[PDB]
RNA sequence: UGACGGAAGGGCACCACCAGGAGUGGAGCCUGCGGCGCGCGCUACACUGACGGAGCCAGCGAGUAACUCCGUCGUGCUGACGAGGAAUUCCUAGUAAGCGCAAGUCAUCAGCUUGCGUUGAUUACGUCCCUGCCCUUUGUACACACC
């Protein structure tokens, strides 16, 4: 019921009903490129071009959990387990990918 | 004429006055309703004399509390204890004395500080 | 006439306490008329209300309440309370140096002192006297080698705190501890709680003669 | 007035405490 | 006073300082020092007994000692008066620390448990408490009131339910086990009581 | 390690002890026998459970 | 001009060896007067 | 089979309550969220030493913990803990300030690592406090020790202290707040993962026992 | 820029040094102070008692001189403690160009010691100052400590560093006293080795030891 | 004989129980010698039965046949 | 006055202590002229609690 | 009851041990003490933030704040400073400490003093081992027991 879309240097959360932002977050400092929920819904991983991948809680956005750097590349995709709620791949250009366990 | 009854109740220098009588379930403090208290973290400290024994014994009286000095933790202990001796006192004179020290079982093994203040301090040592 | 009925029966107890939210200097020097005396406590003064303090301290059966004010450090009242609703003296205090400032010579000697009164004259005096020496113990021994000299200087109560040694060609001297000017300002037969009791004798700052008289 | 406040001794009763309040 | 029962005579006699009227006392158990407490001084006097001389008297009531005890295996002394307070001092071993526990209405009857862990006292409301000691926290109370009968007398001009001369118990013990309060007060009926179901189970008159 | 866990059955008095240790006679869980007189450092109570290191040497006095 | 009162007495040091002397020859005699038991 | 019907009309009351209120009423978890039961002392020698047994609502408990010896073994775990929380010169005395930051932080330790943040915090304990240490003995002055044992009490309080100025001290210039250096510190501990102030610290500690054993 | 570090971070692979003994007494005629050298006066320290020889800043200023030209400090494993025996807890970061002679030094420690605290140029960090007692306070938790032994074997300090990894830190209490007994931090240091069989000076021991670190981290 | 009687009643208390047993291959040594034992007789029993009244838990629990 | 004080002690409202009296001709002493209160649940004080309304009643009285 | 010691036993103490807490000593402004030195107070240096709103709780007195919530920004600084070092002082429950608020009571104090309210901990609550200080060495008191 509600969705998010990976705008530049901001995340933008909208709801069903409002049909605009009812919730964002937008201090990233460079561009951001993957934005994911965990299955159970309650915090989203967020990738962006600097490579330190942030996971923060969703329905809040003012808070940050924590943003782990990934290698330096520009961390391209990252996606929680789809059944696991503890572990969570990430992808940047070194060639390498990563199971972090948060 | 309608059965009521009158308790206090005191932290450092709160007091809290309860007028518990017949009535339909509603807990008031300073006709604010029980769920609007401040300062929202010891909402459950006001909620536990209601809450450990159950909503069913609260369910034909109403209760309207003045709240008088203190701070704000003090008036919530001062809302608990009168809200707790309240509700005991009213099982005591109109309905189950059985279910008077029920209750005062409940209160005094969670803590006998919901019904009776701790007055006399401090020591000379 | 509180003080004929437990005068040498029982022995004190002091409790010696600061005025409110107190200086690190005046608890220093609080510190000090605790060692000044014998059987007294220093008791920390934070957040106790006068009145139950003091009938807390009248349940728990102490004898004397000296409580003390300061002014930026330096120490300017104090006042001596009796309990079964007996009388206080309240008195300032002038010149006041201390060996926590002077001297770091080791410890004090807390034996049972000797009380010396110089020219304590009129009916005030003895009314003094006896509240200022029914707060020591009673009956100390011969040879104890510590004394207090309390010495009338026109109201200016000198007080200074010897060890004394005897020789046989005389006897040499090594004062420690406090030094006082103080002087009696009030003094009321009901406790510290009441300001509501008789007026013993308090002094007259502005009549005619406020300066001509001794012991006013 | 204080004086007769703190000595008030709380077993002060009287019939006229039905008409005061 | 002491007495001896194996000589069968008197041995020491501790006494006061001014000749004020005893009311209840106790004694450790190892039997080194006996408390005694009065209705007009607020205090306990403390005498060691292998000296006869007064060893101290400690304070910290209010109202007149209505009843003392020792508990029978770590020494701490249980009082209980009519400031509607019960005492616990720890003599022994360089503290002399008190700590004050506050009950509904003035007390009566103090007795404690053979095991010296909890202690049942007998307030005036006809209630019965019990505290665990260790902590302050009171385990349970037997509402004792509504379960004696009190004989209205020949000359007393009110019925028997609305009378309020003997509705309180005056001297509660426990049994061996610590399992059971026998009670006893200034009307015609003693109880007993089991203190874990915390009901009646007997009335004599 | 394997580590022993024992009971304590006396706290020790009159020892010349260092300021805040207590000398402490203490009595193993896994059997129930053998007793030992270590000394702890913390306030310590009569029949609390505490871990031990060591199950062969018991110590002496301070100073 | 004149003032309400005599002023606190600073203590120097004749006035200081004046009250030492005094507590020496009553020391030196023992004629002090303390509390005694009954 | 059997059945035991106690209310006979619902709860409705003329001040509506709200529901997780009147489905907390069924049985206490702390701050609503959390059971205290199926939670053990994983350690034995900590257990009646950590008060895990009787439950709270929040924790702001204004019992009296400090006249008796050893009475302050007794309040409960999280409120014992919350209380080492507020000791520093610029923050005494907000303990309100205290309960809810770490209600934040047990918060985001179950949503990190769900099992329930009372069990990571008190497994926390029993792996952070000490064992052994040693004691500065005179010897002539010399640099002299000599090594002795823990006792329980000594062991909760300093595993709580080195928990609460450990997260203190990395949460001092940095960019995380308290409530989640608090909340990873936890968990470090939960694991003794040996990254952690308080576990390194307690290793350090028994680590010079040993050595002057 | 490889990141230059203080007591804020207490975690990553380093080599702490910490100089025993750099004695720092200053008397002033009137004039000026002079400190504890041999070579200042002849009367100050035969008034205040001790002997000749152990008035010793310029040791453990070549000692420190030796560190900030050897290549660690250049690389940021290092983190220069020292410490007089009076207790003064000195610390230096090394963002320092530090004075190159025994004169300037000694004119600046008296800076150091009657400001506690030097800025720098452009005065964004304070990078040479006296900070408190314990040195456990500011050298990290997991930090295991050595000294310079005379009196003990000798070992490969190349494996001794090389068997931890980057999740400890090591420090080496290097004795820059004139002579006696290395007891001075027999509190602190729990292992006790040097790197020959015979005594060495304050400066090659303390390079013997960062030549070793050198090996280990292959710097 | 020269500790007191004061301090005698944690004097050997301290004691392990490897001490208590040496102290009751004392009591052998020194009741096969009846010139001092009838000289000190009070004094052994009563050192004797509290030793073993306090260490009676673990001396039932020895399992030494020349015990 | 003196004879309303008759007539509460002879309905049975006061007491020393813990013990009731019934009687007029119970004289005190010294010490117990400070215990001289009424029964709980005399409704002499009921009535004066409820005029100056402190009025508790969890103390059953 | 002549004096001087020694030994033994016992007690007590935040001028002792032990465990911690909070300060001082670093900056600026000030009152007082000494002959520039000292120390007490007040104001700083802090992603524990800055904001813009919202919220609601205090007791002392009558001479014609804090904290909480909602959205936003987002932390290497003052044209002399990044939390105070060496060491030292003090402190055991409604105590340390934070926050305010009144009043100005014949001496003291307005740069403040005294009250009152609020919020409220950590660590001991044992030990004579160290530093000391004190008491006793007929137990003399009336059984039993010990000496």
């Amino acid at each position: 019921h509600d969705f998010a879309v990976t705008s530049s240097t901001r995340v933008q959360i909208f709801s069903s009903r409002t049909r605009q932002v009812i919730k964002t977050f937008s201090r990233f400092k460079d561009v951001v490129y993957s934005a994911s929920f965990r299955s159970d819904g309650k915090l989203l991983c967020a990738g962006d071009a600097t490579g330190l991948v942030s996971v923060y809680d969703s329905y809040n956005p003012r808070t940050i959990l924590l943003s782990i750097n990934a290698s330096t590349h520009p961390t391209h995709v990252t996606k929680f387990h789809t059944q696991d709620n503890k572990i969570l791949a990430t992808a940047s250009d070194d060639r390498v990918t990563r199971l972090w366990d948060i | 004429a309608v059965p009521s009854v009158q308790t206090f109740g005191k932290k450092k220098s709160a007091t809290a006055v309860a007028h518990v009588k017949a009535g339909k379930g509603l807990i008031k403090v300073n006709g604010s309703p029980i769920t609007l208290v401040e300062p929202e973290i010891l909402r459950f400290k006001v909620y536990e004399p209601l809450l450990l024994v159950g909503l069913d014994k609260f369910s034909n009286i109403d209760i309207r509390v003045r709240v008088t000095g203190g701070g704000h933790v003090s008036q919530v202990y001062a809302i608990r204890q009168a809200i707790a001796k309240g509700l005991v006192a009213y099982h005591q004179k109109y309905v189950d004395e059985q279910s008077k020290n029920e209750l005062k079982k409940a209160f005094t093994s969670y803590d006998r500080t919901l019904l009776i203040a701790d007055s006399r301090r401090p020591e000379p040592k | 006439d509180e003080y004929a009925a437990t005068s040498g029966i029982m022995d004190p107890r002091i409790i010696v306490t600061t005025s409110r939210d107190p200086s690190t200097r005046l608890s220093q020097f609080a510190k000090e008329i605790k060692l000044l005396f014998p059987n007294a406590v220093r008791l920390n003064r934070g957040n106790y209300v006068m009145p139950n303090l003091v009938d807390a301290c009248k349940k728990s059966g102490t004898t004397d309440l000296v409580v003390l004010h300061e002014h930026r450090g330096v120490p300017t009242s104090l006042t001596i309370s009796h309990f079964p609703h007996g009388p206080t003296a309240q008195f300032s205090l002038h010149n006041v140096v201390m060996r926590h400032d002077i001297i770091n010579a080791g410890n004090q000697s807390e034996v049972n002192p000797h009380l010396i009164f110089d020219n304590f004259t009129t009916a005030l005096g003895k009314r003094v006297v006896c509240i200022l020496k029914h707060l020591f113990n009673a009956g100390p021994k011969k040879d104890s080698e510590r004394v207090i000299t309390f010495a009338n200087r026109g109201d200016f109560i000198s007080v200074r705190q010897h060890v004394y040694v005897r020789t046989r060609e005389g006897v040499e001297i090594a004062e420690v501890g406090p030094r006082f000017e103080m002087r009696l300002f009030e003094l009321r037969l009901g406790t510290l709680e009441n300001k509501d009791a008789d007026v013993e004798w308090q002094l007259r700052r502005f009549i005619r003669t406020a300066n001509k008289k001794d012991y006013l | 007035l204080r004086e007769k406040a703190k000595e008030r001794n709380p077993d002060e009763y009287y019939h006229a405490m039905h008409s005061r309040k | 006073r002491a007495w001896d029962l194996i000589r069968y005579r008197n041995f020491r006699t501790f006494t006061g300082t001014e000749r004020i009227q005893f009311n209840c006392l106790a004694v450790d158990p190892s039997g080194e020092v006996v408390c005694a407490g009065s209705l007009d001084n607020f205090d306990i006097h403390v005498w060691s007994v292998q000296t006869g001389q007064l060893l101290d008297a400690l304070s910290g009531h209010e109202g007149p000692v209505s009843c003392l005890s020792f508990s029978q295996e770590n020494s701490v002394l249980a009082s209980a008066s009519w400031d509607k307070t019960i005492r616990i001092w720890s003599i022994f071993g360089r503290s002399q620390q008190v700590e004050p526990i506050e009950v509904y209405s003035d007390v009566l009857a103090l007795s404690m448990r053979p095991d010296g862990k909890e202690v049942a006292v007998s307030t005036l409301k006809g209630q019965i408490s019990i505290f665990n000691i260790e902590d302050a926290k009171q385990v349970g109370n037997i509402d004792c009131r509504k379960d004696i009968i009190s004989g209205r007398f020949n000359q007393d001009r009110f019925t028997a339910k609305n009378s309020e001369r003997s509705k309180f118990f005056t001297t509660i013990h426990y049994s061996f086990d610590g399992m059971a309060i026998v009670a006893g007060g200034n009307n015609n009926s003693i109880c007993l009581y089991d203190v874990p179901n915390e009901v009646l189970l007997k009335r004599f008159i | 390690t394997p580590v022993t866990l024992a009971k304590v059955i006396k706290v020790l008095g009159r020892t010349g002890s260092r300021g805040g240790v207590t000398q402490v006679r203490v009595e193993f869980l896994e059997d129930t026998s053998r007793t030992i007189v270590r000394n702890v450092k913390g306030p310590v109570r009569e029949n609390d459970i505490l871990v031990l290191m060591e199950s062969e040497r018991e110590a002496r006095r301070l100073r | 001009f004149d003032r309400t009162a005599k002023p606190v007495p600073v203590i120097t040091s004749e006035v200081t060896e004046s009250l030492e002397d005094m507590i020496r020859r009553r020391i030196q005699d023992s004629n002090f007067d303390d509390l005694q038991r009954r | 089979d059997f059945e035991v019907v106690e209310e006979f009309t619902p709860v409705v009351l003329a001040t509506p309550i709200p529901e997780e209120v009147q489905q907390a009423q069924t049985e206490i978890k702390l701050f609503n969220k959390w059971s205290f039961e199926e939670v053990e002392v994983k350690d034995a020698s900590l257990v009646d030493y950590v008060q895990v047994r009787q439950p709270i609502f929040v924790a702001h408990t204004a019992g009296r913990y400090a006249n008796k010896r050893f009475r302050k073994a007794q309040c409960p775990i999280i409120e014992r803990l919350t209380n080492s929380l507020m000791m520093n010169g610029r923050n005494n005395g907000k303990k309100l300030k205290a309960v809810r930051i770490i209600k934040h932080t047990l918060d985001i330790i179950n949503v990190l690592t769900d099992q329930n943040p009372i069990q990571v915090v008190v497994d926390a304990i029993t792996n952070t406090g000490p064992r052994e240490d040693t004691t500065r003995v005179g010897g002539g002055g010399a640099a002299r020790r000599q090594a002795v044992d823990v006792s329980p009490l000594r062991r909760v309080n300093q595993a709580i202290a080195l928990l609460t100025i450990g997260a203190r001290e990395a949460a001092f210039r940095n960019i995380k707040t308290i409530a989640e250096t608090l909340a990873e510190e936890l968990i470090n501990a939960a694991k003794g993962s040996s990254t952690s102030y308080a576990i390194k610290k307690k290793d350090e500690l028994e680590r010079v026992a040993k050595s002057n054993r | 820029a490889p990141p230059v570090l203080t007591s804020k971070d207490k975690i990553t692979k380093r080599m702490i040094v910490v100089l025993a003994m750099a004695s720092l007494e200053t008397h002033k005629i009137s004039d000026k102070y002079v400190l504890l050298n041999c070579d200042d006066h002849q009367g100050l320290l035969k008034k205040m008692g001790r002997d000749i020889s152990e008035a010793r800043p310029d040791i453990t200023h070549q000692c420190l001189l030796t560190l900030l030209d050897s290549p660690i400090n250049k690389a940021g494993k290092l983190q220069v403690y020292i410490q007089t025996s009076r207790g003064i807890l000195i610390e230096v970061n090394p963002t320092v160009r530090i004075p190159r002679t025994f004169k300037r030094f000694s004119g600046l420690m008296v800076q150091l010691l009657h400001k506690l605290s030097i800025r720098s140029v452009n005065s964004e960090e304070k990078l040479l100052k006296v900070i408190k007692n314990p040195i456990t306070d500011h050298l990290p938790t997991k930090c295991r400590k050595v000294t310079l032994s005379f009196d003990a074997p000798v070992i490969r300090v190349q494996d001794y560093i090389e068997k931890l990894d980057d999740d400890e830190s090591i420090c080496v209490f290097v004795g820059a006293m004139a002579r006696g007994k290395d007891n001075f931090a027999d509190e602190y240091v729990d292992e006790k080795v040097g790197l020959s069989n015979y005594p060495l000076s304050a400066s090659v021991a303390c390079s013997k030891f960062c030549h070793g670190a050198e090996d280990a981290w292959n710097i | 004989l020269r500790i007191r009687m004061s301090q005698l009643e944690d004097a050997l208390m301290v004691m392990p129980f490897s001490y208590v047993l040496k102290f009751l291959k004392f009591i052998d040594t020194v009741m096969q010698n009846k010139t001092l034992l009838h000289s000190h007789l009070p004094l052994i029993c009563k050192n004797l039965f509290f030793i073993i009244k306090f260490n009676h838990k673990e001396l039932v629990s020895q399992k030494n046949e020349e015990l | 006055t003196i004879q309303d004080a008759v007539k509460f002690i002879e309905q049975g409202h006061v007491r020393v202590g813990p013990n009731l009296i019934n009687d007029p001709a119970y004289l005190v002493t010294r010490n117990m002229e400070d215990y001289v209160t009424w029964v709980d649940n005399s409704k002499i004080k009921k009535t004066l609690l409820r005029y100056r309304n402190q009025i508790d009643d969890f103390d059953f009285s």
